[PDB]
């Protein structure tokens, strides 16, 4: 059934699984209208779908141009994000298409399953894990490449970068959440942790920095420190 | 007028004949039930005073045959028989009502409340969803489950009714995940009218039917079906005018006929809030709507 703290390792095992995070598939900004009413304009999306034991990131760009025209985009965007699911399953080889789907908010489930119920053997699942994934905006090769989007477009990535070579998927999915939650917490202290030395450069073809294990242990204690500080600004503790 | 005489009354029980029930002591001279209506299908059901467990009954048409009700002492229970003696019953119900051993079924003139409990069950039907073909009447009790209950085990001893389901591939097209989701439509007009119940009347009259199984005998399987039904019609943007015209006066008498008593056990709560206030029909019922506000307005 649902995901939490008790099952945790299970994201780490050999049966393929997907994260899909449908946070930032419509994003709006909201402005005055020469009559002084409200109005939205929206700006490009993506689904976040992730493998988090290789670390794949299907990263589906929705372009602004799907909602024109259409009413309830709230409620659209969340069948638009199953529909894309289901054709990415679909063109994954049997071999690679996942035995669980998990969709880190509840309104996804109604979705996805009525769009998957051609793959009956495959599960749809809720999580009880608060995950920081609305946060993958704040990485800025991400973002970078939903702004420039012309179309709608596929773009495949690591989020772990080559942590997997030197570390378990377990631990680079533990630093990937952390650092998400950082960026969602206070994004300019976040990024200011990762970038401050000028010496540790971010490779081409690379999301994060090339941190030694050293350096990364010093990064995750800041990230933790950042964390917990927030939230005493927040809480006044 | 019809007559279901009865053999002997060996065990207390408590005895329904359609809305009405009266209590036969064990062993009390009672020999039947007399003034039946004809033109109705008619259900009589039993409560055994010693094990209020199984609620059991026969759906049966008097048009149909003639019927009687004999203890078995080996199963347990009253069983309905047909006598193919015409003569021989006629002189058994005769000898019956000369010495005035019957109850009369006691129908007030201005009282259609059975008739628009029943308008659309049909004889024919119920014995499609009730398999034992080899009798006229249907036997059904408290237990009995239905063919989608064992989807998800006794295959003879099932109630068929048509399986409806909102995530299923019969209920969404391909490529119109979230239109026919969202507004079932097409299950309902196409997929189940036009497809499996060809007409409105026959909807109705299964609709009607698991109803009546599940405020009588307490069938959960009846109750889901009934639920399921009204919402398939409730969650769909297009519906025949005519449809839910007569769907308001439908639920409009059940929830009326409704025991007090059950009624948190036979309304579901999730289902009646997005019928009368969330869905496309919300506006439509006004019948139902008004009784069910008066008479539960804790179940809203
Ligand atoms: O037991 C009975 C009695 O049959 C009836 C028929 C009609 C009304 C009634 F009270 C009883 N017949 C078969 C030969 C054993
Ligand atoms: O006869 C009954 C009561 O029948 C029962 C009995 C026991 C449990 C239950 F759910 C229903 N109702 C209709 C109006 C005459």
């Amino acid at each position: 059934g649902a995901m939490n703290s008790s099952n945790y390792a299970e994201l780490f095992n050999n049966d393929i699984k997907l994260f899909v995070d449908d946070t930032n598939v419509y994003r709006v900004t909201v402005h005055k209208t020469f009559e002084g009413n409200v109005a939205t304009k929206a700006i490009n999306g993506c689904i976040f779908t992730l493998n988090p034991k290789t670390g794949h990131l299907f990263l589906k760009i929705i372009h602004t141009s799907v909602w024109a025209g259409q009413k309830r985009l709230s409620q659209l965007a969340k069948w638009k994000t199953a529909e894309e699911v289901s054709a990415l399953v679909r063109s994954l080889p049997k071999e690679e298409q996942p035995k669980q789907i998990i969709v880190t908010r509840k309104a996804m489930l109604d979705p996805l399953e009525v769009h998957m119920l051609d793959f009956p053997n495959i599960a749809i699942r809720p999580t009880e894990l608060r995950l920081p994934f609305s946060a993958a905006m704040s990485i800025d090769k991400l973002s970078d490449v939903v702004m420039k989007a012309t179309e709608p477009q596929m773009v495949l990535f690591n989020i772990y970068d080559d942590w997997l070579d030197r570390i378990s998927s377990y631990t680079a999915f533990s630093r990937l959440t952390l650092l998400l939650r950082a960026l969602k917490t206070n994004e300019e202290s976040a990024k200011m942790i990762l970038l401050s030395d000028p010496t540790i450069t971010i490779k081409s073809y690379h999301l994060w920095p090339s941190f030694t294990d050293e350096q990364w242990i010093t990064i995750e204690s800041q990230m933790r420190d950042l964390i917990l500080t927030e939230y005493g600004r927040k809480y006044n503790v | 007028m019809n007559t279901v005489p009865f053999t002997s009354a060996p065990i207390e029980v408590t005895i329904g004949i359609d809305q009405y029930s009266f209590n036969v002591k064990e062993n009390q001279p009672f020999h039947g039930i007399k003034d039946i209506p004809i033109g109705h299908v008619h259900v009589i059901h039993f409560q055994h005073a010693d094990n209020s467990s199984m609620r059991y009954g026969y759906w049966f048409d008097c048009r149909m045959g003639n019927f009687y009700i004999q203890y078995d002492p080996k199963d347990g229970l009253y069983k309905m028989m047909e006598e193919r003696d015409g003569a021989k019953f006629e002189n058994i119900v005769h000898n019956f009502k000369e010495r005035q051993m019957m109850v009369s079924y006691p129908k007030i003139d201005e009282d259609d409340t059975w008739y628009n409990l029943t308008e659309f069950v049909q004889m024919d039907k119920i014995r499609k969803i009730v398999r034992k073909d080899e009798n006229q009447f249907s036997y059904v009790d408290s237990s009995m489950t239905t063919v989608q209950e064992n989807e998800l085990s006794d295959p003879a001893h099932s109630l068929n009714y048509t399986v409806i389901n909102f995530k299923s591939r019969e209920a969404i097209r391909p490529g119109h995940e979230m239109e026919d989701f969202l507004d079932k439509s097409y299950y309902l007009n196409t997929v189940m009218l036009q497809g499996i119940f060809k007409n409105s009347s026959n909807y109705f009259g299964e609709l009607q039917f698991a109803f009546l199984n599940a405020m009588f005998f307490g069938n959960y399987g009846s109750s889901l079906q009934w639920h399921a039904m009204i919402e398939l019609i409730c969650s769909s943007a297009t519906v025949p005018k005519h449809m839910l015209d007569k769907l308001d006066e439908i639920l409009y008498y059940q929830i009326k006929t409704l025991p007090e008593q059950y009624s948190d056990i036979l309304l579901n709560e999730r289902v009646w809030n997005i019928c009368l206030y969330s869905s496309f029909q919300k506006n439509s019922l006004h019948n139902t709507e008004k009784i069910m506000e008066n008479k539960y307005p804790e179940l809203l």
